[PDB]
DNA sequence: ATCAATATCCACCTGCAGATACTACCAAAAGTGTATTTGGAAACTGCTCCATCAAAAGGCATGTTCAGCTGGATTCCAGCTGAACATGCCTTTTGATGGAGCAGTTTCCAAATACACTTTTGGTAGTATCTGCAGGTGGATATTGAT
DNA sequence: ATCAATATCCACCTGCAGATACTACCAAAAGTGTATTTGGAAACTGCTCCATCAAAAGGCATGTTCAGCTGGAATCCAGCTGAACATGCCTTTTGATGGAGCAGTTTCCAAATACACTTTTGGTAGTATCTGCAGGTGGATATTGAT
């Protein structure tokens, strides 16, 4: 699994909060793939991060800069 | 009979329920462990804060989330109610994430 | 300490804190002392604006605690909170209750 | 007792103050001053980024309250702007005119 | 009896040509004037360097060239190839432009 | 001895032929007769957003005149980062 | 001798280095910086002018103009994501027309 | 000398001799060479600001090759990135061996 | 229209997570006082380039007619997706234990800044001469569309 | 597949705008050499919180069934929108002008940095008490969907 652990109904659920009625059997598939881009390129900058500030967990705040560095400026994890 | 919702009815209901509340919509481990397989691929024997993992499915899912309105708004403008691959791909190269 | 530069110019903010974070933020060789006054003022009236309309919020909603969900309705339902706001998440906020009309029955 | 206290300080305090002035019996959760906390963080950096600009654009080694109003202006939409140059100025009043 | 190119056939032709080439398509005076007119509206007895307008109007046609592209592929979508309002709209909307 | 004449729906400057040829560039086949006056909408409030910005670092400065420099700040900060014309 | 021939380089390291004291990007700037930046930045000029100068040639010319900057940046993948907000003025489009627009 | 211009600076002698090195018979218009000169400006003020940002982050109040470099990784999309790298390390070693 | 099966709502109740309130403690942060430095406003003005006018001419816009073919409407149905139900598999939770490693602290030196000269250089300026290519011509080949 | 109207190609050519070549000058830039200062790497480690178990408990995901209703194919036609033509206007181009306003330079002081010395305060930590509201209950009533 480990992707495909993200299941059909979780998607849904996402689906329906973001207002879908209908959806595609092959939507499922097509998300999964999103999401691995997504957290491919938030991860890899928070990673850089954890690398230049030579430590071996990766912080909140390492995912705070990465997200703010691609434009998607995250609040509630500042502290 | 036995009583049946019509198809739409439930889903329509989902949509409600959903709108309302604000608590996460993936399961928590599972995503812990997709995280977690993506960034050993760019540095092996890493750990996370648990707050880190947490504030990266916020951004995902939020991200989702408004992914699936603009997929939506494509369905829509091509006369269809079921979002399809080609509407998330046309609200993405819009977007410019294909561009 | 005689009196506090936030009591001086009529503020909650903290007018010696912002000074302190202009000058250690390398935005410019030198910072007026006007600077860090007029920036704690913007700061305080913006942080009003939002407590004002999420405190609304938890009002309508039956309740007396603002918590995330209410500062999201806050700045989705304001015009221009909204646009400042516009490439921000604000976690456990989810989302404004809006269903496109042609999804509804009949 | 000075070890482990690395001063983690925010404006959660100075936020709280101000809640309490727009709606003195309302509360807000940890969660959601952070949230503040965050919004407070990020302004002050547009604000104070746009002003840093400002000066190096015009030759200037000095941020004064008129690269904070210009950047305020150039920073946020129309009325947010105008009460905020509004508050602006008071506060550099009010301040001048005092001991 | 005398020659037409069909429908789309010359339409075609224009698409290749425009293409090809760099210059700019809307007539300068006339650009020069809107702005001037706008800028006015903001701000009495400015005056505007030359290069000022010819930016304003490299700009301003990359961003209309780049929408209409958009725009494009939201008619498309929708099975058809006349772009109309609804697309522009569509294209807007996605961008972050509208909403 | 001093003119300026009032200068008045100019927008109509931005011709059919003008925005046919735009979206001829944008890969445009076919258009409907709705989109002129709809592009126009457009310009205008791109145009507006891009002077306004461009204007206010002018008066920053306390300069009558328009630079090439402001124009090119406003177009940045709206990320619209335009090369070719300084800075 | 120049930091620039010190470091092999042909982009000035002095005036970079001049230019990141004078930004305000941090209290003091390291030696090896502007030195660093420099080799970036030549680099980067490099691998543009290269593939400028291929355009140049594809369309029978010897003088590298935007047109010709345009196509290096638009046609290679990395650069076109480098600059995919930046507008290279004079510089037009890809000729690229949608499949379902041709006749048959 | 008319009460003497202010000098202008620009990359342009250092755009042509990495040209002649490259394509050693071609040449470059002055409006392509402000294009290349706006490209290297605005690449430095890209990494020098990300490396601004990672110094403050570290609460470092020194930027080295360390903070370009990871800036670097951070700005440029794979291989550029890989390249650019081994490039800045070359120069930087080389530099420090001399004296 | 009836009426049943569900969902959904409001009123109330109560445990408890998480908020609140009090007290102690202390560095670092903020104010205040004194000595010095300087950024950049004022004043004056040299010199660029912006607004404006002139006049000539032809590229291109406007407005029209005509009909090809597109969009928009209608109808149809095959099949995909929603609903519902039956399992059972794994996420959750939670309480608890090593132990990685982030984070505080003290050291100390390689490298940063300050500064004082000295040399080098890129930018500007003036004046003067090449050269790549736009855009014009004219004629050959290619594309489109009517039969 | 043939024919003709027309676009398109390419070779060729020549003006000339813009690119290039020298000389000359210098203010700022850059390098060199010391003296003086310190940022942060190094090494040691204490305690926070992160990974890993254990272990029910059951919630929620997966597989199947069945059919409503959606998407998409096929068909038609009105009329919008592209192509072409005639006409002539207003953009473009070339050239000249005063003069606004930007930008260089020098003067000079209100306000900034720079240090020191004293006082304050926000943040951390410990202990203790308080409370808004999630979540569970019952019972009313609204919704949905079959007749
Ligand atoms: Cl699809
Ligand atoms: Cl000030
Ligand atoms: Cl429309
Ligand atoms: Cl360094
Ligand atoms: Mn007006
Ligand atoms: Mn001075
Ligand atoms: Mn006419
Ligand atoms: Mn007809
Ligand atoms: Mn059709
Ligand atoms: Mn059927
Ligand atoms: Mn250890
Ligand atoms: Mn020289
Ligand atoms: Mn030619
Ligand atoms: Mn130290
Ligand atoms: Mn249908
Ligand atoms: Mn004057
Ligand atoms: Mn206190
Ligand atoms: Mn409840
Ligand atoms: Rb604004
Ligand atoms: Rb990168
Ligand atoms: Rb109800
Ligand atoms: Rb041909
Ligand atoms: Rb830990």
């Amino acid at each position: 699994d480990n992707i495909q652990g993200i299941t059909k109904p979780a998607i849904r659920r996402l689906a329906r909060r973001g207002g879908v009625k209908r959806i595609s059997g092959l939507i499922y598939e097509e998300t999964r793939g999103v999401l691995k881009v997504f957290l491919e390129n938030v991860i890899r900058d928070a990673v850089t991060y954890t690398e230049h500030a030579k430590r071996k967990t990766v912080t909140a705040m390492d995912v705070v800069y990465a997200l703010k560095r691609q434009g998607r400026t995250l609040y509630g994890f500042g502290g | 009979k036995p009583h049946r919702y019509r198809p739409g009815t439930v889903a329509l209901r989902e949509i409600r329920r959903y709108q309302k509340s604000t608590e996460l919509l993936i399961r928590k481990l599972p995503f812990q462990r997709l995280v977690r397989e993506i960034a050993q691929d760019f540095k092996t024997d890493l750990r996370f804060q648990s707050s880190a993992v947490m504030a990266l499915q916020e951004a995902s899912e939020a991200y989702l989330v408004a992914l699936f309105e603009d997929t939506n708004l494509c369905a829509i403008h091509a006369k269809r109610v079921t979002i399809m691959p080609k509407d998330i791909q046309l609200a993405r190269r819009i977007r410019g994430e294909r561009a | 300490k005689a009196k506090t530069r936030s009591s001086r110019a009529g503020l909650q903010f903290p007018v010696g804190r912002v000074h302190r974070l202009l000058r250690k933020g390398n935005y410019a060789e030198r910072v007026g002392a006007g600077a860090p006054v007029y920036l704690a003022a913007v700061l305080e009236y913006l942080t009003a604006e939002i407590l004002e309309l999420a405190g609304n919020a938890a009002r309508d909603n039956k309740k007396t605690r603002i918590i995330p969900r209410h500062l999201q309705l806050a700045v989705r339902n304001d015009e221009e909170l909204n646009k400042l706001l516009g490439r921000v998440t604000i976690a456990q906020g989810g989302v404004l209750p809006n269903i496109q009309s042609v999804l509804l029955p009949k | 007792k000075k070890r482990r206290k690395t001063r983690k300080e925010s404006y959660a305090i100075y936020v709280y103050k101000v809640l309490k002035q727009v709606h003195p019996d309302t509360g807000i959760s940890s969660k959601a001053m952070s949230i503040m906390n965050s919004f407070v963080n990020d302004v002050f950096e547009r604000i104070a980024g746009e002003a840093s600009r400002l000066a190096h654009y015009n030759k200037r080694s000095t941020i004064t309250s008129r690269e904070i109003q210009t950047a305020v202006r150039l920073l946020l939409p129309g009325e947010l702007a105008k009460h905020a140059v509004s508050e602006g100025t008071k506060a550099v009043t009010k301040y001048t005119s005092a001991k």
